[PDB]
């Protein structure tokens, strides 16, 4: 057995089912959707007290922005894809990407790695998070598969984020992005968050804002 | 190991190629081929919700030409596809229609590159070739995944084989379109049905009309 | 290569995080004043020509890059980071920021063999210097003050034990030698060390004449 | 031996193929329906997150329509296949594809991974339909490694056989105009149903939420 | 130099004269400017007889890739379009499409130096020769014509096109394209 | 360039002008020698351009040693002259020009002459390529004699050259005649 | 360089020139117009001579291998097409005449690479003065021995009243069981 | 193709080393007039040039190849330096190939150890020897197939700088014959020949063979 | 690619070894080269044998047989075809008999080396004419092409094998030749290239004609 170009005699695929036993070992993301916003935030682990921890989201396009939580290697190289992607676009078109063609391609090119043999599958499956009108979450599995979401936690424990989404509508209190972003740093418990919607495109009120914004979960 | 791939065994004898023949005699798609006296018949099973009509291992790759074929399916549509072209070539180039043994250095040949070359897999499909020789008398070829231009007077191929040979001699003691087409069609019988000639037009291949099945089936 | 293990981590580059253990110490420390870079010159053995081979490098002329594990693959590395991070200010003056120096070199880190090194990339771009660890798995990070080598086993916690941002530059070299001296059997001297720094205003490389280290000890 | 897309099996099964069937024997049903006046395609997903949308069904022209069953990421691509396959057909023969040779031409497309010992044969089923009043409606399901064959109606997916008993009722199948898909509803004790008509114009579409209440409210 | 069609009350006729004249001398005489891409269809042809005969025998096979690959007849226009594209891509020929389609019954396209009009309840003329008639056929047109009565048309526009054209030929060669079945039409002259 | 080739009953001659000057016939250089031996039955004499008959001669060196290497028969004359033609007609533009003379027993006599493309003369007496040919066929014509004694023959050969020479101004001086038997070869410098 | 050749009542006659010309003087008094492409088809190019000796070699080859590749006769038309289309990819005329399943068939092949099937046919210099006399006395369906003494007589006539055109005459009946040459007609 | 061995060493190159020691003996020695070269053996001595002549062992089928290969070469060099080529530049040029085979590749090495001797005029008469490893040695004498160091050694044990070929070649066949036998080289197949110049003149029908064949008056 | 055959620890190449086993386990055919000739032959129901034959016509001159697998003979002697007539274009002539066995000895020689390929299966036969004279090169598997008086390659031929020498006792006449040939094989198929350079199968009506 031992190669992606083939199957089990159960019918599976090994090769690209170790992504996922990849993915677990990368630190929660969690997204939420207020009908005219999106806010996703991240968790930045720290290797010694010393290190300053690294950032899981990134900004493709002025509304589009992302959470890769796998391998970061992977990750960064889809970021320059996706991002040469929608510059290829807006270069040829003197228009936005669409988001939805956007998950499409990227999800073309997951596909085109872990069908190869030669090519590994990637250890990583992005977040996406944006509009070209109207909010939207995309998530893709290490696989072509890619799923529209109203609210999507992944990465460690990211279980108690997935069993709380339950007690809450994405937009049980969408109303405000206050109320949003404290349903989002709930939902998930320096850590990261980011903001796009409406108006303002793609944000990250990281600033010492936000920090005053950490303590309203206890406050 | 040597069975894994097309490659010789220690006796000398290839096994691959036998294992293809395997495919070829458990596809369980018997077909009579005979010649008739100025004429050809080329016969086969017709083997829910499916479509007969659809149903069909007999298939033309030009007017003149018509080729059963038996084995894997994805390979027969293939070989067929195949055959279509090798004649579009040979008329674009030299302006002649394929005398049917000329078809069958294309087919046979193409169907043997697989043999040696020990990557793609050795064609798992089979069957006869009938038409107008520029030369007045009909060819019935046949070819085989081990290749094979062949040549006969009389062809059976699918689950049932050589097992025929000594039943179809009997009617090879006894072997017009009366006269050949009843030897066919009871060699189905000997051991619905789809009957094909290339003595309609005594030039033009074409499978014989559905309302003049029965005639001979019952005469 | 690729294949992934069942435990989920890639196989191929976690076998090959143990060529840094092989490593000789170096110990990278960002300041507000500067990037300190000690790393062992003790690796000598007795007849090569004294001194004559460098650990720390200098990928541009305000970039000095200490490397881990095999000493081949890490002049690689160096070979194309050179030549890219130079290519990078080919009409436009402005030499690559460290941030992105070093990114290129991990996003070509990631995907022959995995390389057997990590990096230590140092130095002024924005209006402060900048210590960049380059793992040999392509993750990348920005520390504050870091050691590579199989000796930053435990040296790395003193680091811990007294790294402070408000140095002198002159304040972050004693911390280094500190650490660094620490780890070595021979007392250390210019023999022991080949320290180089990249200054807050100076901004540029350069590898200290011996006799200033002979002059701190 | 199991272990090659391309090697037989001593007995000439290719196992690494027949592992797709139980690839697709385990992913979501998708059964595709014919009436005497139409055709209807339908799919059951069964994959807070999203649940609003997750289409299987796709077009490759508005009239010709395409559903599958098996791993997503495999069969999108195969869809992207079609619609540059179909436009391609525009671009030489200003003409519409006839939905024959593009099922023919997927049967290739499909049947070329099996023959490559790197390359992983697609792991998806995939109907593909149209439904003209002189083009009359007809169901092509593809399996993987070719033999794609035409259907009055097939039930493709995880439990179609248990469905066929349902299907089996094909003279009441074809009884319906466009109460079908009532019968449907409680026929298989996320879904998408659709359209290829006269009432649809024969034009692929979605089926209208407003139309599938009375299917829903019918029991 | 001369090709012509008008469809009769049904079927196209086509018709051409040969001469194939060669550097302002006749070469190749009673030669055949009219062409069986398929027995549906035929395919006038006039300009460079070389880039021509390629073509022709090019979109031979393209007609019947595509008319074995479905086992249907492929219709005209689509013979039509890859002569398009295909011309498209230097080459030059100037030619005329009739036949016979179950989907459309009797059309006449046109193609020109590069990109291809039709003319469906019309006529299509081409060549140095064409300009003399099309003045005159374009006269005595009318859409009721049965074959006896167009045959007519088509033989006396051949026969003034070629009257005081040069490059015009002498025995001339015509096709009924009937929308029945079989077609067929023999070479004729007069002056 | 000017090169010759009479045959004789039991010979062959060749022969040529040894200048080869440059642009405006400034005589740069008088011992230039463009016959060679391919074999001891075989020869070339090159002309026209000296660049291209340098390269020939040098890819024929290769080609012919490397066949009778390869196939242990001396090669045939028959090979050389008709493999020669396809050597040139690969590219005109290889040689700007060159006008080759093949020579030699195959003990049948064999003198054929190339054009520049490869263009071929099979010959069963002499042939005359050179800038000075139409001097050459002129005096040979009607010089020449069917069969003769190798010196009777040399004399002949040699009052085709010492016409031919003082009417071109190209011509050069000397003459390296080259009258050969089977077993047996004399060179010659006349003046 | 006229070559004329036709049809006779079971055997097409071929009939060429025989003499190179460098422009202003000849340069051989003898040449090979009459190459035997196969036993029961030749053909007779006219132009560069460099250009036919190699179409007619890669055609000759092309041919014979085909043969052996194949049980058919290289039946005439075969030829036509591969020629043609070797042109047709960019100087050099050709008429060739075999005989097959098919009639004694001759063809005539233009520069540009037209073809055309003939009852008589001419190329080269000589072709207008050969129009002239061929045209005049032939009849389809001759008795083979006119072929043999009209082709002779019209090739006379394009060689004296060309300056381009010259030397002694070959003549060949191509029956379709038999080639039947002579190097010198005159 | 295959890896370095634990201990250092290489497996697949041992194992064409190992098929041409199995193969018919050839043998090489240099005199004045030029390297004459012996056969067990169908002619299995071959010329590169005029000048250079190559003898042969071991998979022999694929030492065609090399054959092929050099001739290509020597002409090529004649090609481009208007001399024919040294023998040494020309054992560069093969063992070149052979070291471009057993490194990188995926092929299987050549199975051919051969001599080739020839005379540049630079250096005088040259012999050499080749292996699959890719390594070449000049020589005086040498004794490559099977019985290598058997038939060598008793050169070796017998042997000077200089001879005439008339003396030289039987002093060959005392090793090449008593071998095999005393006789049965010149009663069998046998193949020696040599450069004076250009060509191997000896011929095993030629009565200058006939010497060879009377060596044994003179050894007994 | 990957060379599938490689070196034995005996030294051996296996593969080829296996190719050689295949080609004794095939089908016989004779060769016999009289003083003024060469002869070929070999043992050769619905089938209509009348279009197979051993025997193939590579020139007017060569004509070949295999042993081993026919689809690998289809495909030699099509490039070997193709180089009867590569080179008659590269040069004036017909090729030497042992030039085109040279050059079939390479083609067979690199799928024995180059990667990815199963060495051909089958041994050859290729009586020719030439201006030195008639001619007999057996092909091995191995690329060792070989000349011979006379040979065998097919099953059983290992008795079989020493047959062949009688002819040249005082048979080197063709007619007398013919005896040898046959009666050392004793379907069946000959192929001969006489005085005249021509070769032709004789017909069964003419193996009858020998057959008295
Ligand atoms: C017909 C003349 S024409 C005006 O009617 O078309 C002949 C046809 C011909 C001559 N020889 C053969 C042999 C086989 C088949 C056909 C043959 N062709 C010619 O007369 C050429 C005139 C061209 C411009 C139409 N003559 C030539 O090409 C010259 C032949 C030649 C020159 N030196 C020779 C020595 C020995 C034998 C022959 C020759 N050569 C050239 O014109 C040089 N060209 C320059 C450009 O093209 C290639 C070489």
């Amino acid at each position: 057995d031992t190669d992606n170009i083939i199957y089990s005699p159960e019918g599976r695929l090994y090769q690209v089912e170790y992504a996922s036993e990849a993915i677990k070992q990368g630190t929660c993301a969690v997204a939420i959707k207020s009908k005219d916003y999106v806010v996703v935030s991240g968790l930045k682990k720290c290797i010694s007290k010393l290190s300053f921890p690294q950032e899981k989201i990134f900004k493709i396009d002025d509304y589009i922005g992302i959470s890769m939580s796998g391998i970061t290697s992977d990750a960064k190289v889809l970021t320059k894809f996706m991002q040469n992607e929608c510059l290829s676009h807006k270069f040829l078109y003197n228009e936005n990407i669409n988001i939805e063609s956007l998950v499409r391609s990227v999800a073309d090119k997951y596909q085109k790695n872990t069908q190869k043999s030669s090519k590994r599958a990637f250890g990583v499956g992005l977040m996406i998070a944006a509009y070209h009108n109207e909010p939207c979450i995309f998530e893709t599995r290490p696989n072509g598969s890619y799923f529209e979401y109203d609210a999507l936690s992944f990465g460690a424990r990211s279980h108690a984020s997935k069993t709380y989404l339950e007690k809450n509508l994405h937009l049980f209190e969408e109303c405000s992005l206050e109320e949003l972003i404290l349903h989002c740093l709930k939902a998930l418990k320096n850590t990261a968050l980011a903001v796009v919607g409406k108006n303002h495109p793609w944000q990250e009120i990281s600033s010492l804002q936000l920090e005053e914004y950490l303590s309203k979960v206890k406050m | 190991y040597d069975r894994h791939l097309t490659i010789f065994s220690p006796d000398g004898n290839l096994y691959q190629i036998e294992y293809a023949i395997k495919a070829v005699k458990n596809t369980n798609i018997t077909s009579v081929g005979v010649k008739g006296e100025n004429c050809a018949v080329i016969i086969s099973q017709k083997k829910k919700l499916l479509d007969y009509n659809n149903i069909t291992n007999i298939y033309n790759i030009t007017d003149e030409i018509g080729c059963s074929m038996v084995g894997m399916p994805g390979d027969c549509l293939s070989m067929v596809y195949k055959a279509r072209s090798e004649a579009s070539e040979f008329l674009y180039s030299n302006g002649y229609n394929v005398n049917a043994e000329t078809l069958c250095r294309n087919i046979c040949d193409k169907i043997q590159v697989y043999t040696q070359h020990a990557y793609m897999r050795l064609h798992a499909c089979s069957g006869m070739i009938i038409g107008i020789d520029e030369n007045n008398k009909p060819e019935l070829f046949k070819f085989d995944p081990s290749g094979f231009c062949a040549g006969y007077r009389a062809c059976v191929i699918g689950n049932k084989e050589q097992e025929s040979i000594s039943v179809l001699e009997r009617l090879l003691e006894k072997r017009d379109i009366r006269n050949t087409t009843i030897l066919a069609i009871e060699a189905l019988q000997t051991i619905e049905i789809e009957v094909a000639i290339v003595s309609t037009k005594n030039r033009n291949f074409t499978q014989i009309s559905e309302k003049e099945i029965d005639n001979y089936l019952t005469y | 290569v690729n294949t992934f293990s069942p435990e989920g981590r890639l196989f191929q580059v976690e076998y090959a995080l143990g060529a840094i253990k092989l490593g000789s110490t170096a110990v990278g420390i960002c300041v507000n004043d500067g990037v300190i870079l000690a790393s062992e010159r003790r690796i000598s053995s007795t007849l090569i020509e004294k001194d004559s081979v460098e650990k720390l490098l200098s990928i541009d002329d305000h970039i000095g890059c200490a490397m881990s594990g095999l000493m081949a693959d890490a002049r690689t590395l160096i070979d194309y980071a050179r030549v890219e991070c130079n290519h990078y200010k080919f009409i436009y003056n402005e030499n690559i920021n460290i941030k992105s120096c070093v990114e290129l070199i991990s996003e070509l880190a990631l995907d022959s063999r995995p390389f057997g090194v990590a990096l230590l990339i140092g130095g002024v771009d924005k209006n402060g210097p900048c210590l960049w660890y380059t793992e040999p798995s392509g993750t990348n990070t920005r520390f504050s003050a870091a050691s590579i080598g199989s000796a930053q086993e435990g040296a790395e916690l003193l680091l811990q034990e007294n790294y402070k941002k408000d140095m002198t530059f002159e304040q972050a070299e004693i911390l280094a030698l500190t650490v660094l001296r620490q780890v070595m059997e021979d007392k250390l001297s210019t023999s022991n060390v080949e320290i180089c720094a990249i200054k807050k205003s100076d901004q540029t490389f350069y590898k200290y004449n011996t006799d200033d280290i002979s002059r701190i000890i | 031996y199991d272990l090659s897309v391309s090697t037989f099996s001593p007995d000439g099964r290719l196992y690494q193929v027949e592992y797709i069937y139980k690839s697709i024997n385990n992913n979501n049903t998708a059964l595709c329906l014919e009436c005497k006046d139409g055709i209807i395609c339908c799919c059951i997903n069964s994959n807070m997150i999203k649940k609003n949308s997750y289409n299987r069904i796709y077009h490759v022209n508005n009239n010709i329509i395409i559903t599958y069953s098996g791993f997503d990421g495999d069969a999108r691509n195969i869809i992207d296949r079609a619609r540059s396959e179909a436009n391609t057909y525009y671009y030489n023969f200003h003409t519409n594809i006839p939905l024959h040779i593009l099922v023919n031409r997927i049967s290739l497309y499909i049947h070329a991974y099996t023959l490559y010992w790197h390359m992983r044969p697609f792991a998806a089923s995939i109907i593909i339909s149209s439904f003209n009043e002189k083009d009359k409606g007809d169901i092509y399901c593809i399996e993987p490694n070719g033999a794609c064959y035409k259907y009055s109606g097939i039930v493709i997916g995880k439990n179609k056989e248990m469905f066929k008993t349902e299907i089996e009722k094909k003279d009441y199948k074809d009884i319906n105009v466009r109460d079908a898909i009532e019968d449907i509803y409680k026929f298989i004790l996320l879904v998408n149903f659709s359209w290829i008509c006269k009432e649809s114009s024969y034009e692929f579409q979605n089926i209208h939420e407003e139309i599938l209440t009375p299917a829903l409210n019918k029991a | 130099t001369t090709i012509i069609g008008i469809i009769y009350d049904n079927g196209v006729m086509l018709a051409c004269d040969s001469r194939t004249s060669s550097g302002t001398f006749i070469s190749n005489k009673c030669s055949r400017k009219i062409n069986r891409i398929n027995e549906n269809l035929y395919v006038c042809r006039s300009g460079a007889s070389a880039h021509s005969q390629k073509i022709i025998e090019i979109i031979k096979h393209y007609c019947v890739s595509m008319k074995n690959e479905n086992r249907k007849k492929g219709r005209f226009h689509e013979g039509e379009t890859i002569y398009d594209e295909t011309t498209y891509d230097f080459l030059s020929c100037a030619l005329i499409f009739g036949g016979y389609d179950k989907i459309k019954k009797q059309q006449l396209y046109a193609v020109n130096l590069n990109g291809s009009i039709i003319e469906k309840h019309d006529f299509a003329v081409s060549g140095s020769g064409s300009i003399y008639i099309q003045s005159y056929l374009q006269d005595k047109y009318k859409k009721f014509m049965t074959k006896k009565e167009c045959f007519n048309l088509i033989l006396n526009c051949v026969k003034y096109a070629m009257h005081n054209d040069n490059s015009s030929g002498g025995l001339i060669r015509i096709v009924n394209i009937t929308k029945s079945f079989v077609e067929e039409f023999t070479v004729v002259n007069t002056q | 360039g000017c090169v010759l080739g009479m045959s004789g009953s039991n010979c062959v001659a060749i022969a040529c002008d040894l200048r080869l000057g440059a642009n405006t016939f400034t005589t740069v250089s008088t011992k230039f020698s463009k016959i060679f031996k391919m074999n001891n039955n075989v020869y070339v004499g090159l002309s026209g351009l000296a660049t291209d008959i340098q390269t020939l001669y040098e890819i024929l060196r290769y080609r012919v040693n490397l066949y009778e290497v390869r196939q242990d028969a001396e090669m045939d004359v028959e090979c050389f002259a008709n493999m020669l033609s396809s050597i040139l007609y690969s590219n005109r533009f290889s040689p700007y020009f060159v006008n080759p003379i093949v020579v030699g027993f195959k003990y049948e006599p064999y003198l054929t002459a190339y054009d520049l493309i490869g263009a071929k003369c099979e010959t069963r007496d002499f042939v005359v390529n050179g800038v000075t040919s139409e001097q050459l066929f002129g005096m040979c014509e009607s010089l020449y004699v069917k069969d003769q004694d190798e010196n009777g023959l040399f004399e002949t050969i040699s009052q085709c050259l010492l016409s031919a020479l003082d009417r071109d101004c190209i011509s050069g001086w000397g003459a390296e005649v080259l009258v050969l038997t089977p077993e047996k070869i004399i060179k010659k410098k006349l003046k | 360089t006229t070559i004329c050749g036709l049809v006779c009542q079971n055997a097409v006659i071929l009939g060429a020139d025989t003499r190179a010309t460098e422009g202003p003087i000849v340069a051989d008094k003898n040449c090979s117009k009459l190459h035997y492409i196969s036993k029961n088809i030749w053909c007779a190019g006219a132009g560069v001579a460099g250009d036919l000796e190699h179409t007619t070699l890669w055609l000759q080859h092309n041919v014979e291998l085909h043969r052996l590749n194949t049980n058919t006769q290289p039946r005439v038309s075969m030829c036509v097409s591969r020629l043609t289309q070797e042109l047709f990819k960019y100087v050099c005329a050709i008429v060739l005449g075999g005989v097959d399943v098919n009639g004694p068939q001759l063809y005539g092949i233009h520069p540009h690479g037209s073809s055309c099937l003939l009852p008589f046919t001419a190329l080269g210099s000589g072709s207008l003065n050969a129009m002239a006399v061929l045209e005049a006395k032939y009849r389809d369906n001759m008795t083979i021995e006119e072929g043999k003494n009209l082709v002779c007589e019209a090739i006379c006539a394009g060689i004296f009243n060309d300056l381009g055109s010259g030397g002694n005459v070959d003549i060949c009946v191509i029956t379709k069981d038999s080639y039947q040459h002579i190097r010198p007609y005159k | 193709t295959t890896t370095f061995s634990p201990e250092g060493r290489l497996y697949q190159v041992e194992y064409a080393l190992e098929a041409i020691n199995n193969a018919s003996i050839t043998i090489g020695l240099i005199t004045k007039d030029g390297v004459i070269l012996g056969a067990d053996k169908y002619e299995k001595i071959y010329k590169i040039d005029k000048h250079i002549f190559c003898g042969v062992a071991g998979l022999n089928a694929d030492a065609n190849i090399l054959i092929n290969q050099s001739r290509l070469y020597a002409q090529r060099y004649l090609y481009n330096y208007n001399e024919v080529q040294p023998v040494s530049q020309l054992v560069v040029q093969i063992c070149d190939i052979k070291q471009s085979y057993t490194q990188y590749g995926g092929l299987r090495p050549y199975g051919v150890s051969f001599l080739i001797g020839g005379y540049d005029t630079k250096d005088g008469y040259q012999l050499y020897h080749t292996d699959p490893s890719g390594n070449y040695s000049g020589w005086f004498a040498t004794a490559i197939g099977t019985n290598n160091l058997t038939a060598s050694s008793v050169l070796k044990q017998e042997w000077k700088n200089d001879m005439t070929l008339e003396e030289g070649l039987l002093l060959a066949l005392k090793t090449l014959a008593k071998s095999t036998d005393t006789e049965i080289p010149k009663s069998e197949k046998i193949e020696l020949a040599y450069l004076t110049n250009k060509d191997g003149e000896v011929y095993q029908k030629y009565l200058t063979e006939k010497e060879i064949e009377e060596l044994i008056k003179l050894y007994t | 690619s990957f060379s599938l055959t490689t070196f034995s620890p005996t030294g051996k190449l296996v593969q080829i070894e296996y190719a050689l086993n295949r080609v004794s386990s095939s089908s016989p055919a004779l060769g016999i080269r009289a003083k003024n000739g060469v002869i070929i032959a070999t043992e050769k129901e619905l089938i209509e044998e009348n279009s197979i034959f051993k025997i193939q016509q590579i020139s007017e001159h060569i004509g070949i047989v295999y042993a081993g697998m026919p689809g690998d003979f289809r495909v030699l002697l099509k490039r070997a075809r193709k180089e009867a007539i590569r080179y008659s274009l590269q040069y004036g002539s017909e090729i030497l008999v042992k030039e085109l066995v040279k050059i079939i000895a390479s083609i067979v020689q690199e799928f024995t080396q180059t990667g990815g390929v199963r060495p051909f299966g089958l041994s050859l036969l290729i009586c020719g004419v030439d201006v030195y004279g008639y001619h007999l090169y057996q092909i091995d598997p191995s690329g060792c092409y070989f000349n011979w008086m006379a040979t065998c390659v097919g099953k059983d031929y290992q008795n079989n094998m020493s047959f062949l020498e009688k002819r040249y006792n005082k048979d080197i006449e063709i007619e007398d030749a013919i005896h040898t040939a046959i009666l050392t094989l004793k379907n069946i198929e000959i192929g001969v290239a006489y005085d005249n350079k021509p070769f032709k199968i004789l017909t069964q009506n003419e193996i009858k004609d020998y057959l008295i």
